[PDB]
RNA sequence: CGGGGAAACCCAGGUGGAGGCCUGUAGCGAUGCUGACGUGCAAAUCGCUCGUAUGAUUUGGGUAUCGGAGCGAAAGACUCA
RNA sequence: CACGAGUUGUUCGGAAACUGAGCACAACGUUAUAUCGUUUUGUUAGGAAAGUGAAGGAACUGAAAAGGGGCAACAGAGAACCUGGGAUUAUAUUCCAAAAAGAAAUUGCAUGUGGG
RNA sequence: UUACUCUCGCGUUGUUCGGAGCGGGGGCUCAAGAUUGAAAAAUGCAUUGUGAGUUCUGCGCUAAAGCAAAAACCUGGGGU
RNA sequence: CCAACUGCAGACCGUACUCAUCACCGCAUCAGGUCCCCAAGCAUAGAAUGCUCUGGUACAUAGAGAAAGGUACACUCAG
RNA sequence: CGGGUAAACGGCGGGAGUAACUAUGACUCUCUUAAGGUAGCCAAAUGCCUCGUCUUCCAAUUAGAGACGCGCAUGAAUGGA
RNA sequence: GCACCGUCUAGGUUGUGGGUACCCAACCGUGCUGUAAACUGAACCAACGGGAGUUCCGGAGUCUUGUUUCGAGACAUCUGCCAGAUGGGGAGUUUGGCUG
């Protein structure tokens, strides 16, 4: 047989992200002195869109703490951010929307977004538009903090990590319904290469697991495990159950 | 550690007296490709003996004398 | 006089897709080409740029929240409890 | 902007110029005559007729991905007859 | 077919001298084998990659500033000149000579004049 | 500036603007033109008035699509 | 040091011709293919189509000439 | 070994008796499966027999349409209408 | 057992112009001069003081049984080597004869 496209994307080559309007990564200040012993203040210069990306953007000026110059950050902007606005970054910042603390610092049931996972990695946990992390308790003896993800998973985290209060932008993009191919031509414009989707059974045997016969069908369970080889693992990926869910709806992941 | 055969995915063509791609052993020792790499590195010495000096889980660690 | 009875802004889309799916869209479509109320200033001026981004005609300020409306109702419960929280 | 109504609203006349909208050049294609030619003008062309023509549109230069492999809105199509 | 001729620029296009999709020298690593890999999400390399402003008494000597050296657009950025000619067999916004047919703009270095 | 007092006013072909300062009087400035002259008649060949077309320019700047970067240059804040 | 004035000097490569029913690819001076700029008058809604001033061309093997049968971006036919 | 899962691959029945003319069986026994095809639809691009049977269309129709259904071998995201 | 390494500290408790309003010492605290809904100012190449024109200190705390910091941690895909399952993802090969 020959590759298949599954398979063929771990190349690179055209699959790679369209990234050349794209204005660059987001991501908090650096946990600097200032940042652990104290806070900075910075003030919110302009809000923006970016290709590819759902959530709105903001550029934050503050002051460089060594040296007689300004500095630039671009961040994810949390829903009610305007133009002008003040932002307090640090250990010693107040609770408002905007602001970034230690999550030790935040109060019990409080709504966060931009959550690191580990100290010091910029903000990594609740980032598309319209989610949010909700805090759940904490545990001085421990220093650490228990959270809910968007996902419906908790994780705990060393209360040393910062968070960003409020939810963020853009939120309800899901709901209007896109009509058109051309409309998803252009959203996909922005991302990369992956539309239209061909269906596995339209293809060839040659090329694709389910590819051939008379009639359009797959010939065995479409159920795979989950030690079979790239080239194999195509359809239901150890799936621990399929058909249409009754009841609640069991929250997805790992254990 | 041992030679791992250098073809495209592990697939190899012909007998199957020739298939395998990860039990083979080159037929020549690390302390002459040690002497082979620093002599073809350095091409205005001339490379005399060399000797084992130390050995962990990853690497080994031969010296090797050169002259002028 | 009215020139469409039922649909108002969808009617540029003909017969062509679905009268259910054009229905929703049209709410979602009227959102996006309004005139909110700005709380700064006092005027019904704020209109969408991109999604996510807004600015007000009178203020010429600009906030970043909704993908078709000002505020989400999401935002509105938020803002009381970070609120309540302060007082504490 | 005219008329009606207690109110919610209803009827009529203009303005404006939306749409993977319609007729139709250039462009991009190739339905039928199973037409011409079939040691040809041509190792796939010619005539009339025909599809679409503001968009998932057409096109120049540059640049990236290949042979147990590449690319493919998927015909085992295409990768210098 | 044979013999003999013809393409003239401070300003036109390129380069000197921009950056883009991108490339891959050095460096490091890997491979029995470099003819392999990394090399723009501000950016090489376990990584000591800055070689001269002022000075100070006329060549020296050394402070400052993180992230090596290049290439890739004759339709993107950039770019100081126009008309007339009776001036060719063939070139011209390129040739014309003191009444330059003439009229301009711009770069480098020097000399007066004025001001400081 | 009792301008919107009780149908407020200005304005476009057109989807609007005003106590966060409309309209009127008098001014400052920018962009595109017009006019007077030098060039320029010494050249060229053997005239100055209206309608139609025409993207330079101005009218400031669909979208889950929101429209490249750098060299070079300009101005300012400090200091001398 | 700065402003006009003036004096001198302004280096390198390209530049003929073609861009197509004869100058390029298709074995060829092949009814195929090949990117950009300027675009007059009348009819008319008009870059449709028909004719015309400027510019260009008369190059495509020809002469004589009512057989049958053909091809045609050529027609007509009583009931 | 023991649990879950079909918008996973897929599957979804036969025999006889019986109503005051006859016919047909609402009804009753019997063998059996993991379950025995539900709502719908049809001589349909899916019906062998087959040019099925009735009506309509014509002077005359192996064609067309509307009905009927024991459906060789229709049927529900292998998606049905 | 006693010495030495081996010490400092923000803050808290107890009619117009130009100026004054301390020190205690002890505990708490642990390197602290700014904000406590928000709605766009500025900040760099030291002023000053002291010891012996030009130095050296302070302003700007000192020290290092030494790790850049944070999170894990002798576990771990962390490295190499043996061993067993699974494995059309892939390779090689085969798929008798007689015969109205
Ligand atoms: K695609
Ligand atoms: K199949
Ligand atoms: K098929
Ligand atoms: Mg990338
Ligand atoms: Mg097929
Ligand atoms: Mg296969
Ligand atoms: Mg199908
Ligand atoms: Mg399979
Ligand atoms: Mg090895
Ligand atoms: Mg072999
Ligand atoms: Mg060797
Ligand atoms: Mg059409
Ligand atoms: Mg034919
Ligand atoms: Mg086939
Ligand atoms: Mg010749
Ligand atoms: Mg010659
Ligand atoms: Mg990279
Ligand atoms: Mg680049
Ligand atoms: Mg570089
Ligand atoms: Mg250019
Ligand atoms: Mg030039
Ligand atoms: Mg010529
Ligand atoms: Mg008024
Ligand atoms: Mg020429
Ligand atoms: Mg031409
Ligand atoms: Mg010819
Ligand atoms: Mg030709
Ligand atoms: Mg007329
Ligand atoms: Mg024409
Ligand atoms: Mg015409
Ligand atoms: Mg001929
Ligand atoms: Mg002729
Ligand atoms: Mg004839
Ligand atoms: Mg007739
Ligand atoms: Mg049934
Ligand atoms: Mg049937
Ligand atoms: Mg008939
Ligand atoms: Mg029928
Ligand atoms: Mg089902
Ligand atoms: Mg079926
Ligand atoms: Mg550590
Ligand atoms: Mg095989
Ligand atoms: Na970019
Ligand atoms: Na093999
Ligand atoms: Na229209
Ligand atoms: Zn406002």
């Amino acid at each position: 047989g020959k590759t298949v496209l599954s398979c063929r994307k771990g190349n690179g080559s055209v699959y790679q992200v369209h990234g050349h309007k794209r204005l660059g990564p987001a991501k908090l200040r650096i946990l600097d002195y200032a940042e652990r012993h104290g806070y900075m203040r910075g003030v919110v210069k302009s809000i923006e869109h970016e290709a590819g990306r759902g959530a709105a953007l903001a550029r934050v000026e503050f002051r460089h703490p060594y040296k007689f110059r300004r500095v630039k950050e671009l961040m994810v902007a949390p829903e009610g951010m305007f133009t002008g606005q003040s932002v307090f970054c640090g250990q010693k910042a107040p609770l408002a929307i905007g602001n970034v603390l230690p999550l030790g610092q935040i109060t019990e049931g409080c709504i966060v977004c931009n959550v690191e996972a580990k100290p010091g990695d910029r903000g990594t946990l609740a980032r598309a538009s319209g989610d949010y992390c909700i805090i759940i308790s904490h545990n001085h003896e421990t220093g650490r903090t228990r959270l809910k993800l968007p996902s419906g998973q908790k994780k705990s985290v060393p209360s040393t990590s910062r968070a960003m209060i409020g939810i963020i932008s853009g939120g309800g993009r899901i709901e209007k319904p896109v009509l058109k191919a051309g409309n998803s031509f252009y959203r996909f414009r922005g991302k990369r290469n992956c539309w239209p989707k061909v269906r596995g059974v339209a293809r060839n045997p040659v090329e694709h697991p389910h590819g051939g016969g008379n009639h359009q069908h797959i010939g065995h369970p479409s159920t795979v495990s989950r030690h079979s080889p790239p080239g194999q693992k195509v359809g239901l990926i150890a799936a621990r159950r399929t058909g249409r869910i009754r009841g609640g709806k069991a929250v997805k992941g790992a254990w | 550690g041992g030679r791992k055969r250098p073809v495209h995915k592990g697939i190899t063509y012909g007998k199957p007296k020739t298939s395998g791609v990860l039990g083979m052993k080159l037929n020549k020792n690390n302390q002459a490709v040690a002497e082979q790499r620093l002599g073809k590195r350095f091409g205005n010495l001339r490379v005399l003996n060399s000797y084992w000096v130390n050995m962990d889980s990853t690497f080994k660690w031969y010296e090797v004398i050169a002259v002028d | 006089a009215k020139r469409t009875v039922k649909m108002g802004v969808m009617g540029r889309y003909g017969t062509r897709y679905g009268a259910n799916p054009r229905k929703r869209a049209k709410k979602l479509e009227v959102s996006q080409h309004a005139k909110h109320f700005c709380s700064f200033c006092g005027k019904f001026a704020f209109r969408r740029k991109a999604v996510g981004i807004w600015r007000c005609d009178g203020c010429s300020k600009t906030v970043a929240g909704g993908a078709y409306t000002l505020s989400t109702p999401n935002n509105s419960t938020v803002r009381s409890t970070v609120r309540r929280l302060r007082e504490l």
